[PDB]
């Protein structure tokens, strides 16, 4: 029942230019019942999150602190 | 333009006094048919200043609560007890739909920013809040109950209930902590 | 906006009660009803009046003084002038 | 597979003014596969079911015997 | 048709990233974001550039010579001029 | 006439060169309201001749692959390795949405017919394919990325990426095996 | 007025002879958008008098059967046997979609009232019943099968099938028990 | 209303068979088909004709005399002039 | 993870006039996650698949080789 912190685990990715934290349903029961995924992105100025994609999850990205140039590729 | 982008000005104001605010993101499937898989989710943003408390209310959806900035005292109320939680920046907590709760901002210095991710199910894409208190926004839902019904329930004179429970106290759902 | 949906159902009538909506009903005569609740997993009832399972009653004294107009003890008192629970009377 | 009776268990609530029987999915496998809840309400004349609400379930109430004054509060 | 949705979000802004759509973003300044991903069970990320988890890099030499214009070794080489992973630079 | 019948001429052509074809069955709930329970499913039919290979691409849906005729080399690509499968007539295989894969027809004699049953979820009833290669149909999705972005990602001169990755090689997504 | 209230006159008559009746509650999401979460459920009410039996039929939905008044003999038919159940007032039973069944009212004194809660899935919100018998309402579905097809299936002369299975016997789906 | 949807499918053609709808098909020539059934959990087939798994055949003698026009034994007899199951002939 | 063949099991039905193969979710994990059922029908010329119905599954029938006279009964 207790709450949890997004940084209670080691970053999935923790480069020199940035860090991404991620808590997945297979690791937490509260998110399991909702089938939700949470992650905390941290990046230095000038750093780039290389092109990639997620296989099943649709991420709602919330800008909390700073500005980010994001490039999204879709097929219409 | 772009159907996947949602600027901060796409958040509607539920309530906003000189103590804080509650914002609601429009429905993801509002202007575009490409986000139909996100129709049951709603994003809200709770913003309040030092020594303030969001009054008692329960919502009809499950809420993933996320503290984006500051610390908070989330108190979840059960029918057989209450559970107190000291929410710290970076902490998340799911609030079971229907659990009454109040949020408190204890720090006297910095503000409080919270993200509530809403998972709807009773009426997909819609989120409602039932505040047990009465204000200028709306009066305690207990007040909608007929005169006789409220007297038998609480076993007391009407004017006394209207006196203790039903009348308007503060002006908003967010009040300053004495 | 707030709204009140009041009505008396007779044999055969049906009323759907959406989760989270507060509800109450008085027996005009000896009543026998049936409810078929959907999406029931981990469901729970919460009472606003009465002795047992009354939530208004678990709200701490401090915070209750700011949630209702009453004065801290006045609400606690009010919420207990009823020793019976779940089901009550209706005679003024 | 066998059927079941709505009164095979003790009432969840059994006052002096009324009784409510309830069979939940966590207690029965047939209802579990449908995610349905069944309850049998019994009340004396003049009795009142105090204001309350259900957290997740939407109850379809069927009046079987008698008349009932019901008050429903919603938010529109 | 193919389409590019580019933009800079500031505090408070949100961007939804549909699964399977390729995505990349540069930090204009020290960034801190939060993503709430739905339908996350058995999700996995796949990178198109970089050393670790780069898929373009697992495509066998034979078949890569027919999938891209490059000449068998040319693609393998290209895909490794980057020793860093997930996060990179932005200085030309 | 009949809403449950779908003749072969109700399959739309995604692509079709002198080497093979990819057909897509129209949405089951297209012309009739009686198949609303089948709205999230799509049927496709992949047809190719000897020594041909469907180029590298991933789809946004899960795919139940079914070899109706012939044999095939289905290669599923992981971020930490690749998995090779010798598909034989009568064999089925689910391809996890988002797994990049290429299909190869090794026999020099008989053609290859495959049925892909699509289970959609991102955008119900719609199935998309992202081909990493560039052709006349469409150019590698990697090419949509801005100039600077592609240079920093792959850490190489632009003309060199446009040289190795981005330029058009073959004319279709199905090529003859050298 | 009120979108959550459904008077008994909102039940449509499926069938009603001088022996009983089968009523169907209109779709909950019919006149209001506030009950969209109840769109897949249907409520029906089966009413019959002493010594009557609802003929053999299977439905396309799962049915939560509830005996509001009286006693009943619910007989569920399997492809490898039949299961008999003595339904008593206050008893509930789920009838797996597709299980053929007949309901019998054995008491010679009091009537029988039953509530069937329908959970639809093939065609959300719609419930259908396939009666193996033929009447004025409709003729045994076996009768829709072409002449030749019925002869090969049952391996008998057509007039003989039309003689034993297909012709109309009683006038309704509810008959008096001999 | 009742309705019959008859038709001959050739290579490539498809026919969707909604659960609970009765169905039958004759092989014009050597047939080979594939069915992709959805919502299959706890599915089961029930035959209306044939020796094995014929439901019309489990209906008790008593009640069958009231469900069909035939005379109690006449239906039982009819339903067994076929010793073969699931698949039959088509020669009159 | 390995793939599977539709004829790796004995036919559910294997008459003299025909054969039907069927792989159900309760027997295979890949189909379980999709709640899909696959079957392979094989019939001699002149043979007839007697009238029947499926209780829960909606079958999408694909004609692969040959012609078939199918008769479908629905209720509209």
């Amino acid at each position: 029942d207790k709450p949890f912190n997004l940084r209670s685990r080691d970053p999935i990715y923790s480069n020199n230019y940035g860090k991404l934290y991620e808590i997945t349903p297979e690791k937490n029961s509260q998110l399991r019942d909702l089938d939700i995924l949470l992650n905390c992105l941290q990046m230095n100025e000038g750093a780039l999150f290389v092109p990639h994609y997620n296989s099943r999850a649709t991420v709602i990205l919330v800008a909390n602190e700073g500005r980010a140039e994001v490039e999204l590729v879709g097929l219409e | 333009n772009n159907p996947y982008l949602f600027r901060s000005n796409k958040f509607l104001t539920l309530f906003k006094n000189q103590h804080g605010s509650l914002r609601l993101l429009q429905r993801f499937n509002e202007d575009t048919e490409k986000l139909e898989n996100l129709r049951d989710y709603r994003v809200l943003e709770y913003c309040s200043k030092p020594n303030t408390l969001l009054l008692p209310h329960h919502s009809d959806s499950d809420l993933l609560v996320l503290v984006l900035e500051g610390q908070a005292i989330l108190v979840l109320v059960n029918p057989d007890g209450r559970d107190t939680y000291k929410l710290d920046q970076g902490d998340a907590i799911k609030i079971q739909a229907g659990t009454p709760f109040y949020l408190i901002n204890p720090d006297n210095n910095q503000n409080l920013r919270i993200l509530k991710f809403a998972i709807t199910f009773r009426r997909p894409g819609t989120v409602e809040d039932f505040f047990l208190s009465s204000t200028k926004r709306l009066p305690s839902y207990l007040s909608a109950f007929s005169k006789n019904f409220l007297e038998a329930s609480y076993d007391s004179p009407y004017d006394e209930i209207e006196q203790t429970l039903l009348q308007e106290e503060q002006e908003g759902v967010i009040v300053k902590m004495p | 906006q707030l709204r009140r949906y009041a009505a008396t159902l007779s044999e055969g009538d049906i009323i759907v009660i959406p989760s989270s909506f507060p509800v109450a009903l008085k027996a005009a005569s000896d009543l026998n009803m049936v409810g078929i609740g959907v999406n029931a997993e981990n469901n729970e009832r919460n009472f606003l009046a009465g002795h047992k399972e009354n939530v208004i009653r678990q709200i701490p004294r401090q915070v209750s003084d700011l949630t209702f107009p009453g004065s801290g003890e006045e609400v606690e008192e009010l919420l207990e002038n009823q020793k019976e629970s779940y089901f009550v009377d209706g005679q003024p």
